[PDB]
């Protein structure tokens, strides 16, 4: 019956617990262990709940629900997931009050809906301003909320390398941001603040002959080696069925060797009679065939992956060659400079190929100082492309930081006085459950909870200004537009969205029957 | 932070106790004892000893990777970088429960804290560049600082000279891979030899002869075994065995024919990567010349940079590549197998260096004093800038950071501090395992500082406080710079966990 | 300007939570028994 | 054999544990802002919640002797202080800490580290001793200092917020005994139900009991006598002696003796000219209507305890061997009715001959109160009755912790040497009591005992912690001030009591039988 509705709210009370200190840039983290003994330290909710023993279903389905959340910002995963936490205890009150689960989920959604009208009200526009407005905006927007761990601290060195990044890959027609073509690296070693960003492509791995040449000279060309992409396997000729040579002389069986003899020689000639230099392919090489690769000058590489080439095949701007007979100097690629670089002490190199011109490959040198900060860089290094994929889909821009949720949480209380009815005590317990944002952040910054909303009461209300919100920082002001705290509209809107609709699906279970898995 | 926290302070601190007794020069090196295989390991450095270490916790683990990061950039002293870490442990078990401080703030007073140790590891630098001439003398008291670390120091004044003559037999070579170490059980550690050569453990054939003079040296990744292997899936179809007989036959000539490849290039010596067969092998003593099998992989690389080389597979042209020589190729029976010891190399490009030692513990453990005191000297001869070490440096920054502590006041004064009182700790701990008082020796080095002098330090062998430079003790920038970042970094990350989750084990 | 804190134990309900729950099930059963319209038991 | 002994690797390390562990229970108790536990017994499921670790740590098993020395000398603060008595164990896991950590740096001998306390003791004697006040020489001041000596003392158990309420009991109490140090004169009952201010002080005493069957509920001018003689038993006799007889005849006779036995025995009672009989033992039936008959009172059950009391509080005299009638003394009250206080009616004396002894009347809500303003008030006038003997004071409330280290730290500068450590040791750990009782109010620790620090060093002695505004304020103005006599034994005994902890270099576990 009724019993079971605190059993699925006290799940989610548990896991909102735990997850409170991890709201906001002061907050702390949770280290996650494998069952095998792999650790991994993020704030992140999403990979919390990704890697963990869960039971009830609802913390199985906050895993699909970040999917989409993380597809559109991908910062303050924390201050989102939990909001749709804290309707499950207003929820609770209108079940010992007797609301009909249907009339709160409706309830929810109505109240959600004026929430759009209010959030664009005084959102600036980009679009009138320049590129140069462009990226100073993007500039200091996510240097508050991005970082929430380790480098958040020298993150100002990540930001500025992170805007030039998006400007090679975007060009000046419209808007356009394509996150699949920039790639994130890393290292263990030196320090976070010696990462560097070249335009190209950076192969990790490294040649596979010792005595290959390290760096390449400026040639006759663009000054590359004209890389070119070889899918075929570097070998002789091997049917993929079975063959049976008849040997009936000893010339015939030594021949079988000239035939392979002859084939790395046209092989390499091919490379030659081109005129391209350094060449890698998928598969290995022989042992023979070394030789003859070295003394003609061609550096190469092997067992490179099929991702890789992707973005090798960008900055090339050639054709995948299927076969070696497809060789051409038309099928060359371009280039500017490649050096090879070794990193920590005696630890491998790695091709660094750069671009002259302005291309859409663009690879950002990673280093860290821990493993686990690497492991936590996955998720901490590369947001940009996400935050300004809503920025240049829609141009309406709002402030963050716990300022718009109190603004809008007012609006609809005004509005549910209006309504009377059942919609007084629904909707203005949805309004009062969404301070918890702004109030958490009062719980690392060490700030009063009633003083919280009697601060941003005082100030939203008459002035028409709604960036007056919870500082973190410990600055002199609480204005976000002066502190340059800047979250997307469109993203903070689906942030919004979805985290309301979630309610229109646990705020109706009843029965639960799980069969054995 | 009471339940949340509770194994992460005192648990990594008891991991630091035990190797409290491994830091500093006259500390002493821990047995490692494996529970399989029935082995054992003497190992002073951090970074093998908290690898094989059982940790039930799950921020000592972290402590392995950190550690992992100082053993390729510096690999010495590498104890001090998770004891730094422990100490800032302790202090927070203060801060934030007594005090009743957010995580977080004494994190960013540790933030501020290292953004003023940097400054005062700058400023304190010395630079010691330019003229190669009193910089390589100094290099032989440069390395003394952190040569020895173990109980072998008797060894110092003698690899002093066998370490500074390695990089100038390099000049200028970066790579740790042209340097060969040669690790020989018997004998004393003052036996060492260091000559222009390369010395390796095989042997020559039968009737090599002994000495061989002008010869010249050729490599290759060929397969001598037997036959010739071609291609897959082969076979042979014949209609009897007089042709079979034929078959298996001819190859051994055709081989010689490559052999006559070989003739053909005049050289003296030949080294092939794999086994080879005795018909082959008689072939090389008809024509005088040496040969070398059964390496695996990097037996021809390490050659190769000594003689300065190149892999020849087809052996067609005997014009282009390379041709390496020694002037004296001879063998030379050292300790019971015998060696094949060169001599006269064509060029510097390489050089090796021969130990032995009694004990095979002082092998393997004396080997990683000279990988990590060459990659000093390359840091000395890119980074041109030295600090003093010898417990003075923690001393120097506690002087930038109490200052720093004046202009912040307010409650973050007491996380940056305690940050200043956990490098006072370092040279406490450092000073621990010598016996000594700790009271006398930090007061002494401590207001000596703040009254001007920066060239005292602490002195564990007579017990009293003596200048760095007279003593010999310098350390390099990229060495102190490479410890202070990410040891102050490495709790950072320890102090932002306010939570354990332990999976279920599989 | 931060400072505030002043948590130490984070746990301060831990031993005043389930004490309310076993209370809440004595609580919950006269709320049966309450008033004319309340319900009786058996011991 | 089976006998587990540590070294001085081991035993070092778990003495230190066993008294932090156990000790962080009494250290939220500190105070009148403290806190309090709960104990969960195996047998009869009973639980005692109180800020006194007396009866806390006593109950609780433990198996590291360190805390038990500490348990002893506790009965000796039961002695004096008895209420917020936790901080001699508080103070004590802290020097055991303090020494923990100055071991591990300091590196000394431990047995220079007790003498670094034992010159350290001295300097602390001397701050109490210059800071002493003497009230007692102007007597309207001395019993209106009483009333601040009352409100440092009588704040301990959840009930502190009635103290204003509670004040005047204990102000008009001691005012009665003059001089009575007992606990057996000070009458003190309990009673379920009622307001928690309920409680008054009336003059008079209080008896639990009623009249059997005839006795007027309300007597006046009764001659009160108190005897230990039997009679519900009767004839019991525990002689050599066994019954023979012929007839029934000679039967009934002794039974007819008997009541010539008790008719005799009424009448050396009426004798007395008494109009109200107490005894120690039941009454029987037959004595019972005789008293009745000739107008006398009768009250029995009065066990060893409750026998002295009737004559304590009242100053009669209890009479035994009725042969001598006007040899002995007979109590006086000048109303003697039954009242209703509860649900039980107890039986209410007024106008007592002596005033040596008076009765508190305890009402509180629950029985959880009942034996916790029995710890409260287990030592009250007797703390009062100890200022009355020794009438030197000096202000409490955390500052004169922080006084005395400015005699250590003053000391500490003329000793130097080595020994200094253990000394500043003792400076830092003695300044971390009143941190300890500022976290269990929930305030600030740090910059409020950081200011306190630097004001005693300015040379104000008056300056304090303010437990209700959290803020510094004077103790002359709050009222907090404590006698000489038992801050003295607390800061004492805390010291001694750790320096035979610090000298236990191993632990030896017997089989258990």
């Amino acid at each position: 019956g009724l019993e079971a509705k605190k059993s699925h709210i006290l799940a989610a009370r548990s896991v909102a617990s735990i997850i409170k200190t991890s709201l906001g840039p002061r907050g702390l983290d949770k280290i996650l262990i494998s069952p095998d003994g792999e650790i991994t330290i993020t704030n992140d909710g999403a990979t919390i709940l990704s890697q963990m023993e869960l039971d009830n279903e609802i913390a199985k389905l906050l895993v699909q629900l970040s999917k989409s959340q993380d597809d559109e910002i991908g910062d303050g995963t924390t201050g989102v997931v939990v909001l749709a936490s804290a309707l499950l205890d207003q929820a609770l009150e209108l079940i010992q009050k007797g609301i009909h689960p249907i009339k709160i989920a409706n309830g929810f959604d109505e109240a959600a809906k004026l929430a759009i009208s209010k959030l664009e009200e005084t959102c600036d526009d980009i679009s009138a301003s320049n590129d140069e407005l462009f990226r100073d905006f993007l500039l200091r927007a996510a240097k508050t909320s991005l970082g929430s761990k380790i480098v958040s601290k020298d993150h100002d060195r990540f930001a500025e390398m992170a805007v030039e990044a998006v400007i090679n890959v975007m060009d000046k027609d419209r808007k356009d941001v394509d996150f699949d073509l920039i790639k994130m690296q890393g290292r263990v070693g030196g320090s976070i603040s010696d990462s560097k960003l070249i335009n190209g492509v950076i192969l990790d791995k490294d040649f596979s002959h010792p005595q290959m040449p390290k760096c390449v000279l400026p040639k006759e060309g663009s000054d590359g080696v004209k890389l070119a992409i070889l899918t075929c396997p570097f070998e002789p000729p091997k049917p993929k069925t079975k063959h049976k040579l008849d040997i009936s002389s000893v010339e015939e069986y030594q021949k079988l060797q000239t035939y392979e003899q002859d084939k790395f020689k046209e092989m390499i000639d091919d490379v030659k009679k081109a005129g391209a230099d350094v060449v890698i392919c998928q598969w290995g090489f022989d042992d023979e065939a070394n030789h003859l690769l070295l003394q003609n000058d061609l550096p190469a590489v092997r067992w490179v992956g099929g991702q890789e080439l992707e973005h090798i095949a960008i900055s090339t701007n050639g054709r995948i060659v299927p076969r070696f007979q497809d060789l051409s100097k038309d099928k060359l690629g371009t280039c500017s400079r490649i050096y090879e670089q070794e990193f920590g002490t005696t630890k491998d190199r790695m091709l660094i190929i750069e671009q002259s011109k302005e291309t859409k490959t663009v690879t950002c040198f990673v280093r860290g100082s821990n493993k686990m900060i690497v492991d936590e860089a996955e998720r901490a290094l590369h947001d940009s492309l996400c935050v300004v994929r809503n920025l240049v889909k829609d141009s309406r821009v709002v402030y963050g930081g716990g300022a718009a949720e109190v603004t809008m949480s007012l609006a609809v209380s005004e509005e549910a006085d209006k309504q009377r009815g059942i919609d007084q005590y629904a909707f203005r317990g949805f309004a009062q459950a969404l301070d918890t944002i702004p109030m958490t952040l009062a719980e690392n910054s060490g700030l009063d909870p009633i003083g919280t909303l009697s601060t941003l009461k005082s100030k939203q209300l008459k002035e028409k200004i709604s960036n007056i919100g919870v500082d973190c920082l410990g600055y002199g002001s609480n204005d976000m537009k002066e502190l340059f705290v800047v979250d997307p509209f469109i993203g903070k809107k689906q942030q919004i969205l979805l985290a309301t609709q979630l309610c229109r699906m646990i705020l109706k279970i009843d029965n639960v029957i799980i069969s054995g898995k | 932070a009471e339940n949340a926290r509770l194994s992460a302070f005192v648990g990594a601190i008891a991991v630091g106790d035990l190797v409290k007794s491994t830091l500093g020069p006259k500390g002493m090196d821990k047995l490692l004892q494996s529970a399989s295989s029935n082995t054992c390991m003497v190992t002073n450095d951090g970074a093998t000893i908290l690898k094989s270490i059982p940790l039930d916790n799950p921020a000592a683990k972290v402590l392995v990777n950190i550690s992992k990061v100082q053993d390729d950039e510096v690999g010495d002293g590498t104890t001090s970088v998770t004891v730094l870490s422990a100490e800032l442990l302790r202090e927070a078990e203060k801060l934030i429960d007594q005090s009743k401080i957010h995580p977080q703030t004494i994190i960013e007073g540790y933030r501020l804290a290292s953004a003023a140790a940097l400054d005062a590891l700058t400023k304190a630098a010395v630079d010691n560049s330019h003229d190669k001439t009193m910089f390589r003398e100094d290099l032989i008291h440069i390395a003394k600082t952190t040569l020895s670390s173990k109980i072998l120091s008797q060894d110092k004044d003698h690899f002093a000279e066998l370490a500074t003559n390695a990089i100038l037999r390099l000049k200028g070579s970066t790579n740790l891979e042209h340097i060969q170490i040669i690790k020989i059980l018997g004998g004393k550690l003052s036996d060492s030899f260091l000559d222009e050569g390369f010395i390796l453990a095989k042997k020559f054939g039968n009737n090599q002869p002994k000495r061989i003079e002008n010869a010249k040296i050729l490599i290759a990744n060929t397969t001598l075994d037997t036959d010739k292997v071609k291609i897959f899936g082969t076979k042979f179809k014949v209609d009897s065995t007089a042709k079979l007989a034929q078959l298996e036959k001819a190859e051994r000539e055709k081989m010689k024919n490559k052999i006559a490849k070989i003739s053909k290039f005049g050289i003296n010596t030949f080294i092939n990567r794999q086994l080879i067969y005795d018909y082959p092998e008689q072939l090389f003593t008809d024509l005088g010349i040496n040969s070398i099998e059964h390496a695996d992989f990097e037996g021809v690389e390490r050659l190769a940079l000594v003689t300065g080389g190149e892999v020849v597979s087809t052996f067609d042209e005997p014009s282009k590549c390379k041709l390496g020589e020694c002037d004296v190729i001879e063998e030379i029976m050292l300790g019971e197998q015998p060696f094949l010891k060169f001599s006269g190399c064509k060029a510097g490009e390489a050089c090796t260096i021969v130990l032995r030692g009694a004990t095979d513990q002082t092998l393997d453990e004396a080997e990683r004093s000279l990988h990590d005191a060459l990659s000093v000297l390359s840091q000395t001869t890119k980074e041109t800038r030295t600090v003093l070490g010898g417990g003075c440096a923690e001393m120097v920054m506690s002087k930038a950071v109490d200052t720093e502590a004046q202009n912040i006041d307010g409650k973050k004064s007491l996380a940056v501090e305690a940050f200043a009182r956990a490098l006072r700790q370092l040279p406490t701990i450092l000073a621990d395992n010598a016996g000594f008082d700790s009271s006398e020796l930090v007061s002494k080095l401590r207001s000596s500082i703040y009254n001007g002098i920066s060239t005292s330090g602490l002195d564990l062998n007579n017990g009293t406080i003596a200048d760095m430079r007279q003593l010999g003790i310098v350390e390099s920038y990229k060495l102190k710079r490479a410890v202070v970042s990410s040891a102050s970094e490495a709790a950072e990350v320890l102090l932002r966990v306010d939570n354990i989750i332990r999976a279920r084990p599989r | 300007p931060s400072n505030a804190t002043f948590k130490n134990k984070e746990k301060p309900q831990e031993v005043r939570k389930a004490n309310i729950i076993a209370a809440r099930s004595v609580a919950d059963a006269i709320r049966t028994s309450l008033g004319p319209k309340g319900m009786d038991k058996m011991i």
